[PDB]
DNA sequence: TTTTTTTATGTACTCGTAGTGTCT
DNA sequence: AGACACTACGAGTACATA
């Protein structure tokens, strides 16, 4: 049953009408498939934007419920070498369909992990067999694809999901589930997603499990922040104010109590302070240079471990020494 | 059978003897285990990614969850634990992991469905995912995305940055918090009571203070102090000094001597005292930590001096985190902080 | 390799009753090493311009094609000594343009330039050329060409640069910077390129960092010290030193695994500490006690399960003021003969 | 010799009575013993104390050990052959004898000994002594991270090292940490008096022994070996002004420091590179070379505080570089060039 | 949706050498060669999407007439092209007897010749030298440096260059006239701008815009095709103020879904191929970009790292 | 004017013991 | 019934890598 799948998998779009966020790409793809002129597609975008869902719904619209048989779907989980290309892809492109009449579809999902020899062998398979089959390449990084292979497909850039699309999907989920969400909680949820539907769905499931009730109550910002362990804007601005204004000992005590009372992480506080100070209008850019350099160095050091107290004191001292030049 | 396991647990180190067996024994990591308990009644366990400092209980939490889910019978047939002591290249991920994910779930017995929920999926846990190469990690993407109906993936790591962004997006992130004195004093007192550890007032809270968010190291230090107190047989209580002497902490007088040498003195006497101090084996990480605590918490230095001391201690810790020579780094730090 | 027809032909070159002529384009190759001293080597070099000029005049008047002798020199120097490519160029361009004297030769040379990879010694010369990094030479030999120079052979270019970057006379010294400062900056960038190369050829196979290793290891240290070549371009000696150190590490590992039963120390802990005393225990009694100190040395080497080969290998680790390469020759041959004779006589418990 | 006079039990130690009492405490109940990590200066006597602790956990047969040969196959046709020092109660592994293939040996051998149960006709577990855990790369340490916890009833690790800097935090947490401080000059002189009384050495003055201590920097392995070495030059009778025999590499490093402080040029940098090559080719680690060269450069009285500060700063920088690199000469020559530019 | 139509890149693929709008010199050379015969061994190199494969295909077709099926041996990178293939099949084709007109020869087309192994390339030398009177070889590659010098010495070298805006505009106008598509001057200019001398990419973007919006306008072209990636990176690196470069990186690159790895790689490539600044400044910028890339590859790829890279670049430019 | 370097997956070549259908 | 050409799956050896 579908009631056992996680929310990321349970709410996977099955038709092109359930893929929000991408409107310029979805409409053009629908027109491609309606007029018949469907070229080789290259869906390039960040993770969780809806490329795999889009191509699956497209193949479903093209072939019907018989998608899993009339389409050759290869991914990084499967062995994709030059011999794999030579045999499988060429034999799939050269022959005809077994169940119906129509062009074939080769979905090379996550093709950014393919070998250079495989792409060099495939670039002439795409150009030779182009009247009976098609190629759709999904990618997160366009630098791992050879320019020859990159020039044979129509490139569609999947932009990060905007506010309206994620809010629409959240409303759809809140209709599908017996769940209520606060407005400010919804805004905070949009803020910690960066256009990733997977993260939104996962944390929504986690906060629904966190409610500890039969779901007669509403999900507030406190529930979200305690679920994802993210710092609140209130504590963020309090720590920033204590660093900028209060003394060294006072700022140290404030940072310690804020990061120990809620169990917050230093990397999350660093990211939040960076996001907040981005709107700060300052004097000569030397302070910004010092701030960015020292904060990136501290982040790279945190990414490898060490003493958390030493790194917190380093963050405080770096911010103070950077703002000491803005006078 | 059961009695043999009880005796083996009773004759094991306190780290493994008091390993949490249920989702209730975990004390401080409540936000994650609340969701884990609420999903135990449901059947929609998502792909999970545990990350946090070492010794916070990630492996213990996932083991207790798998136990409470499957029972001690299906625990050995519906799990796939892949640790860092095994090969985890592209070949392994493509053959073994994918074959296990494509497998159907094992049929539960009659006794399993009576006491345990027995969800219709299995769990493939990957401990220490930091060592997994980026290509072997990207290979897991569709493996975990298409076979989610029959298997569930649980990644465990310390540095969440070592895992690629798509895998971190596919899994729900559970951040395990550092176990300081406040949220682990209950567990430490329970461990001390179960072992009749006669300690003083401010010992346990001090132990975790030396642990810096690590309950395993705290339990090990408690076991060492208990052994050292039982060998003597004096019947007294363990003191904070007896704990800090075996934990690698530099005494306060030796630290005051270092502060006096840095405050007053030139390169020569500082170098001589550093050479003499390195004879007595102390970990430079603990020395840097104590110096940072002393310099930051003291209300006797200027803010301009405090920013510089913080940056210098940060640089020294970052250089020590790469396996450098402790003597050279400590001498360089003390000299740099001696020059105003 | 070890198996192949190369060695078979090399051995055939020793026993034959019929003339055996061999033709190859690259002589100084490792696979061509067995042919070093077995066959008479003849080198065909760059042909002279006069004979090629006469041949071109002939094939031009024969093919109804106009050509002046002033262009043949440029054709040859762009072709870099290949009459075949010159003939193909004439046959290809003659079908449309029947005359090429001084007007269309620019595009002809720019379109038929021989893009050949330089030897690992010519890359060292071009990298350390001070004119290339000048303000005029920079916009002629661009940075892309400098990186392609390294990419011609990315296995020796960093080593060749690190070998002879401090053996030149710099001509790009900034005002207020001495030669030592530029050499120190080049060495710092060499260390950074070393870190990058270690990150490249390690786990995770970060080969996409190869262009970066191009700049840090080769381009930047050369630019910092570019100029004239003072002496000769010395080949990188790091390879031979690494081979010697690896062999010595193998020998020291054998010695440590032989005497672990008594020392209970590490390889480095035995090399730094035990050998300065093992030398005076084994070798020193020979210089002061003649040939009657043999039993003591045998007993000492037995107490730690040493061997004759181990004894000979131990004395090769010491450097500086303690070198035994002459001390062993100073020992009377009678003492050494008695020692090696007693070695193959007394039984030794492994 | 340092081997003829070495303690074999806990009651035979002659320094660090607090550490001996702690070891007795830890070996009182031997079956409820966690993993241990002995750290401290090189040459303090931690490898002897580990064997003395095993002699208290088991019978005296722990010292009767044998060296066997074990073979392993990598991902390719390459084969590795390494010698294991095994005993009827424990085994000793030193992965510092190979390159990046230590993780395979670690995982395979440790899983084998974990699944393997001890034999009879000689307690319940079999100890493993990981010698020089600093050479273990992060991959092998990560592989051992879970092996330490999965099999805790049969395999107890006693990891011997000289500095916990390259040891990862999980491994540090997974075992007790025992520091072995280097013995003071008094205890070293006391041991030297006993060994020269047993070896029949003639001393006109006792203070020379103290000087040996002041020449060993707490190291007993260096002190005893240097005493036996200088006893061979003075013909079993040490004088009141007997010279201190320094190792050849130390004298070479001192001469290199002299060449650095006297001349600062590129022609001298070539000779410095040649000396560094000669030192590296004769089985001398580059970290020790850098440490000793920096400490010798700081001892030069011709320089001032401004020079010594920059020297130690460049030394730490290039120490990090060498710890992050593999071509050791590429960092050593850079450090030497930076020092030349500083002076 | 039962059947699809051929794309305009394949449908309007040139079948005669006159329809090629590439380099006029080499095209006229190949035309004269096919008209007179005696086609020599050739190696055609260039960039993707400029008319290299179509050029040699049209040459072979117009040179062989109806005997194309039995006189042309086409081998791509998709087929096995090892030493065994060169030894057996290529040699059997070169030795194969075929009665051709007294001005033609058998042609062996080898697409993507820069991917053949060294053994096959070495074995092909005598194969093409011993049968050079009845078999001719035409290689089509992107990098002439990947082909060994002995092979290049026995053939002509044709280096195809980028297609100027005039040629691509003429070809697009011809395609529009043959398709009757409503367009606009700004739309065609935007297509040429986003093509970057790539004729195939230009035709593909044109067909996409036509089938997605109907009218070829700059608005629709920019809506369906984003601005070129290297140009925005160049504008970001060449910014005079740190705030301008930070705003560019935030809005144009980071807010549009460009990964950090792609951003740092494009920055490295632009700084390498830059010519506005001196060599030393470019070297320091490449050093900083590589220092940032070393952190991006370790999984620390975020916006803060790119911001710090831009700050360090501006500090370097701050004299 | 010249020799070497740890490892990690993909690619290509080679000999090669082996498993089975066929002919003196 | 059996011998031996044909053959195709497997261990070993290198060779690159933007
Ligand atoms: N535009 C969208 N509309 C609705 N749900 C979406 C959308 N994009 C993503 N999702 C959700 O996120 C899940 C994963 O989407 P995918 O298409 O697999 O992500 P992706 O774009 O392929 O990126 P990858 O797989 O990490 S490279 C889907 O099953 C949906 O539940
Ligand atoms: N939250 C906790 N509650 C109780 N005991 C805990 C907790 N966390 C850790 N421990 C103790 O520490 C031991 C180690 O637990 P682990 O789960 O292995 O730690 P960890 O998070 O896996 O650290 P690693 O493996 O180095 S990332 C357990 O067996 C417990 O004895
Ligand atoms: N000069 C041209 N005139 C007309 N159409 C052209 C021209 N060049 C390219 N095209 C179009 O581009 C398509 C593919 O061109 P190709 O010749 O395959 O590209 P290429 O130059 O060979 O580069 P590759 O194949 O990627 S290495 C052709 O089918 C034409 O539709
Ligand atoms: N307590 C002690 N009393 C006397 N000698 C000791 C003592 N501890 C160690 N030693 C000496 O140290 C030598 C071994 O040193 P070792 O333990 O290998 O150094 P490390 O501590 O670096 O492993 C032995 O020869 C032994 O004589
Ligand atoms: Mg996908
Ligand atoms: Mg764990
Ligand atoms: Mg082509």
């Amino acid at each position: 049953s579908k009631e056992n799948l996680p929310w990321v998998e349970k709410y996977r779009p099955e038709t092109l009408d359930e893929v929000y966020g991408q409107n310029e790409v979805i409409t053009t793809v629908r027109k491609f498939v309606d007029e018949g002129k469907l070229p080789h597609l290259l869906f390039y975008g960040p993770p969780g934007t809806g490329k795999t869902s889009t191509i699956v719904a497209l193949a479903r619209e093209i072939y019907g419920k018989n998608y899993s048989n009339m389409v050759l779907e290869l991914n990084a989980s499967d062995d994709r070498g030059i011999d794999v290309v030579r045999n499988q892809i060429k034999d799939f492109a050269s022959t005809r369909q077994i169940f119906s009449k129509g062009f074939k579809l080769i979905i090379l999902d996550e093709a950014d992990a393919m070998t250079n020899a495989a792409q060099n062998a495939l670039r002439r398979v795409i150009e030779r067999y182009t009247k009976n089959t098609r190629f759709c390449v999904l990618a997160n990084y366009a630098h791992k694809l050879t320019p020859a292979l990159l020039s044979r497909c129509t490139r569609f850039r999947f932009q990060p999901l905007p506010q309206e699309a994620i809010e629409r999907r959240i409303a759809n989920v809140l209709v599908h589930e017996k769940l209520k969400l606060s407005p400010n909680a919804e805004k905070a949820l949009i803020e910690l997603s960066n256009g990733d539907m997977r993260r939104v769905l996962n944390v929504l499931q986690s906060c629904k499990a966190t409610l500890d009730n039969p779901d007669e109550d509403e999900i507030s910002d406190d529930v979200i922040y305690e679920c994802c362990g993210a710092p609140r804007p209130s504590d963020l601005k309090a720590v920033l104010k204590s660093i900028l204004e209060d003394d060294w000992g006072t700022a140290h005590y404030t940072l310690n109590k804020v990061r120990s009372a809620k169990g917050l992480a230093l990397i999350d506080l660093i990211e939040g302070i960076v996001k907040i100070l981005e709107d700060y209008e300052l004097q000569n850019e030397e302070t910004r240079v010092h701030l960015l350099t020292k904060l990136a160095d501290i982040e790279y050091s945190i990414s490898k471990g060490g003493n958390d107290q030493i790194q917190g004191s380093a963050v405080i001292g770096a911010i103070k020494a950077s703002f000491e030049n803005e006078t | 059978s059961k009695l043999a396991a009880e005796q083996s647990l009773a004759q094991q180190p306190w780290v493994e003897k008091y390993r949490p067996k249920n989702l209730d024994e975990v004390t401080a990591q409540d936000h994650a285990v609340t969701v884990l308990k609420k999903t135990l009644k449901s059947a929609n366990l998502p792909h999970m990614l545990f990350y946090g400092p070492p010794g916070t209980g990630k492996t213990s939490t996932i083991l207790a969850l798998t136990k409470e889910l499957y029972g001690p019978d299906l625990m050995k047939s519906r799990i796939l634990e892949l640790n860092a002591s095994d090969e985890r290249g592209i070949s392994i991920v493509r053959e073994k992991v994918k074959n296990f994910a494509r497998l159907t779930v094992s049929k539960p017995s009659k006794h399993d469905l009576e006491n345990y929920p027995c969800p219709p999926y299995k769990i493939i846990i990957l401990d220490e995912a930091d060592s997994m190469t980026a290509d072997a990690q990207s290979a897991l993407r569709r493996t975990m995305e298409t076979y989610s109906g029959v298997t569930r993936f649980c990644l465990i790591c310390n540095y969440v940055t070592r895992i690629i962004d798509p895998l971190a997006s596919r899994c729900s992130k559970f951040r395990f918090k550092a176990l300081d004195a406040s949220n682990a004093i209950d567990r430490l007192r329970f461990i001390s009571e179960q072992e009749n550890v006669k300690c003083d007032d401010g010992v346990l809270e001090r132990i975790l203070d030396i642990s810096a968010g690590d309950l395993r190291r705290g339990i090990t230090l408690l076991q060492s102090a208990s052994k050292g107190a039982q060998y003597l047989g004096d019947g007294k209580n363990i003191t904070s000094t007896q704990v800090e002497e075996l934990a690698g902490v530099v005494p306060h007088d030796i630290l005051i001597e270092i502060v006096e040498k840095v405050k007053s003195g030139d390169f020569d006497e500082i170098k001589k005292y550093v050479n003499t101090f390195m004879k007595s084996g102390w970990s430079a990480a603990s020395v840097v930590n104590q110096l940072h605590e002393y310099y930051i918490t003291n209300d006797n230095f200027d803010t301009n001096f405090k920013n510089q001391i913080s940056w210098l201690l940060f640089t020294t810790d970052s250089r020590l985190n790469n396996g450098t020579n402790e003597h050279i780094q400590l001498l360089n730090l003390l000299v740099k902080i001696s020059q105003l | 390799g070890d198996r192949g027809g190369v060695g078979q032909l090399a051995q055939f070159c020793r026993k034959t009753s019929t003339p055996l002529i061999l033709i190859c384009n690259e002589r100084n190759l490792p696979k061509m090493r067995p042919f070093d001293r077995v066959c008479l080597d003849i080198q065909f070099r760059r042909p002279d311009a006069n004979s090629i000029k006469s041949r071109l005049m002939t094939i031009a008047i024969r093919e109804k094609f106009k050509l002046d002798p002033n262009v043949i020199d440029r054709l040859i120097q762009t072709t870099r000594g290949d009459i075949r490519q010159v003939i193909n160029l004439l046959s290809t361009i003659s079908t449309t343009t029947k005359t090429i004297n001084h007007e269309n030769i620019n595009e002809i040379s720019k379109a038929w330039e021989k893009n050949i990879a330089l030897k690992p010694f010519d890359i060292a010369h071009k990298m350390l050329d001070g004119q290339i990094y000048s303000d005029i030479g920079s916009r002629n030999f661009t940075l892309n060409d400098k990186i392609a120079l390294y990419f011609d052979d990315f296995d020796f270019t960093p080593l060749m640069i690190q070998e002879n970057y401090l053996s030149t006379r710099p001509s790009v010294l900034k005002p207020g910077q001495s030669h030592l400062e530029a050499v120190a900056e080049a060495a710092n960038c060499i260390s950074l390129g070393d870190i990058v190369e270690k990150k490249i050829r390690s786990s995770e196979q970060l080969w996409s960092l190869l262009p970066l290793h191009a700049v840090l290891s080769s381009v930047y240290p050369a630019s910092k010290v570019a100029g004239h070549m003072a002496g000769r371009i010395n080949f990188t000696a790091w390879l031979g030193q690494n081979s010697k150190s690896a062999k010595y590490y193998r020998l020291l590992q054998e010695i440590h695994y032989h005497t672990r039963l008594g020392t209970s120390t590490d390889k480095i802990g035995l090399r730094l500490d035990y050998l300065p005393t093992f030398r005076k225990r084994l070798l020193d009694p020979f210089l002061k006690q003649g040939a009657d100190a043999i039993s003591s040395v045998i007993e000492v080497m037995d107490d730690y399960y040493l061997t004759k080969e181990d004894w000979d290998s131990i004395m090769e680790f010491f450097v500086g003021p303690d070198v035994t390469t002459a001390i062993i020759k100073k020992i009377p041959a009678t003492v050494k003969s008695g020692f090696t004779r007693k070695y193959n006589s007394m039984t030794h418990p492994v | 010799w340092v081997d003829k006079y070495r303690p074999k039990s806990l009651n035979a130690l002659s320094h660090n009575e607090e550490l001996t009492n702690f070891l007795k405490s830890l070996s009182d109940q031997p079956r409820d013993l966690p993993h241990l990590l002995l750290y401290g200066p090189n040459g303090t006597g931690k490898k002897t104390r580990c064997m003395a602790l095993l002699e208290s956990i088991f019978g005296p047969g722990v010292y009767r050990l044998k060296i066997d040969v074990r073979q392993f196959v990598t991902a390719s046709n390459r084969k590795l052959e390494l010698n294991v020092v095994s005993s009827p109660y424990h085994l000793e592994i030193t992965p510092s004898d190979m390159g990046n293939n230590d993780r395979i040996v670690i995982q395979e051998l440790l899983k084998e000994v974990a699944q393997m149960e001890q034999v009879d006709f000689q307690h319940r577990y079999k100890c493993v002594i990981i010698n020089e855990a600093n050479s273990l790369t992060k991959d092998a340490q990560a592989a051992l991270r879970r092996t330490m916890e999965k099999y805790s009833k049969n395999i107890r690790l006693i990891m011997v090292c000289d500095s916990m800097s390259p040891i990862i935090a999980p491994i540090k947490s997974r075992c007790l940490l025992i520091r072995c401080p280097a013995p003071s000059d008094s205890e070293i002189s006391t041991i030297l008096s006993d060994v020269v009384t047993n070896e029949r050495i003639q001393l006109e003055t006792k203070d020379i022994l103290k000087r040996i201590a002041q020449a060993s920097n707490g190291n007993l392995r260096v002190s005893l070996l240097m005493l036996e070495s200088m006893a061979l030059n003075n013909e079993l009778a040490l004088k009141s002004s007997s010279p201190i025999i320094k190792p050849d590499w130390i004298i070479v490093i001192h001469k290199l420091t002299r060449k650095i402080v006297k001349e600062r040029s590129v022609n001298s940098l070539i000779e410095c590179r040649a000396v560094l090559y000669d030192l590296l080719a004769h089985c001398i680690p580059a970290n020790i070379i850098l440490k000793e060269l920096t400490f010798s450069l700081l001892d030069v009285e011709t320089l001032n505080t401004t020079n010594k500060s920059s020297i130690i700063e460049y030394s730490s920088v290039f120490d990090e570089r060498l710890s992050l690199g593999n071509k050791a000469i590429f960092h050593l020559e850079g450090f030497i060039a930076k020092v030349m530019c500083c002076l | 949706t039962l059947s699809l139509q051929l794309p305009w890149v394949e449908k309007y693929r040139p079948q005669v050498l006159s329809d090629i709008v590439g380099n006029k010199e080499t095209i006229d050379r190949l035309q004269q060669i096919a008209k007179d015969g005696n086609m020599p061994h050739m190696i055609i190199s260039g960039m993707p999407g400029i008319g290299k494969t179509t050029s040699v295909h049209c040459l072979a077709h117009e040179l062989l007439g109806r005997s194309y099926a039995d006189g042309v041996l086409e081998l791509n990178a998709s087929d096995d092209r090892g030493i065994d293939v060169v030894r057996n099949q290529i040699k059997h084709f070169a030795q194969k007897k075929l009665h051709l007109p007294p001005g033609k020869h058998k042609i062996v087309i080898l697409d993507e010749a820069d991917s053949m192994t060294a053994g096959a390339q070495q074995a092909l030398r005598r194969t093409m030298e011993l049968y050079s009177n009845s078999t001719r070889f035409a290689f089509a590659c992107n990098q002439s440096n990947k082909i060994i010098e002995p092979l290049q010495s026995r053939c002509a070298i044709l280096r195809y260059s980028k297609l100027s805006d005039e040629d691509v505009l003429k070809r697009l106008l011809q395609i529009i006239k043959l398709e009757d598509v409503k367009y606009t001057n700004d739309g065609l200019e935007a297509i040429i701008f986003t093509a970057e001398g790539d004729m195939r990419q230009a035709i593909n973007n044109l067909q996409s815009t036509v089938a997605g919006h109907g009218l070829v306008n700059a608005d629709n072209v920019f809506k369906i095709v984003d601005s070129p990636h290297p140009l925005i990176v160049k504008k970001m690196l060449l910014a005079s103020n740190l705030e301008d470069s930070i705003q560019i990186l935030r809005t144009d690159l980071w807010k549009k879904g460009y990964s950090s790895i792609d951003i740092v790689t494009t920055s490295f490539r632009v700084t390498k191929n830059l010519a506005q600044v001196k060599e030393s400044v470019r070297l320091e910028m490449i050093k900083e970009i590589g220092l940032t890339h070393m952190r991006i590859l370790e999984g620390v790829g975020t916006y803060l790292q790119l911001a710090s890279m831009l700050a360090k670049i501006h500090k370097l430019n701050n004299k």
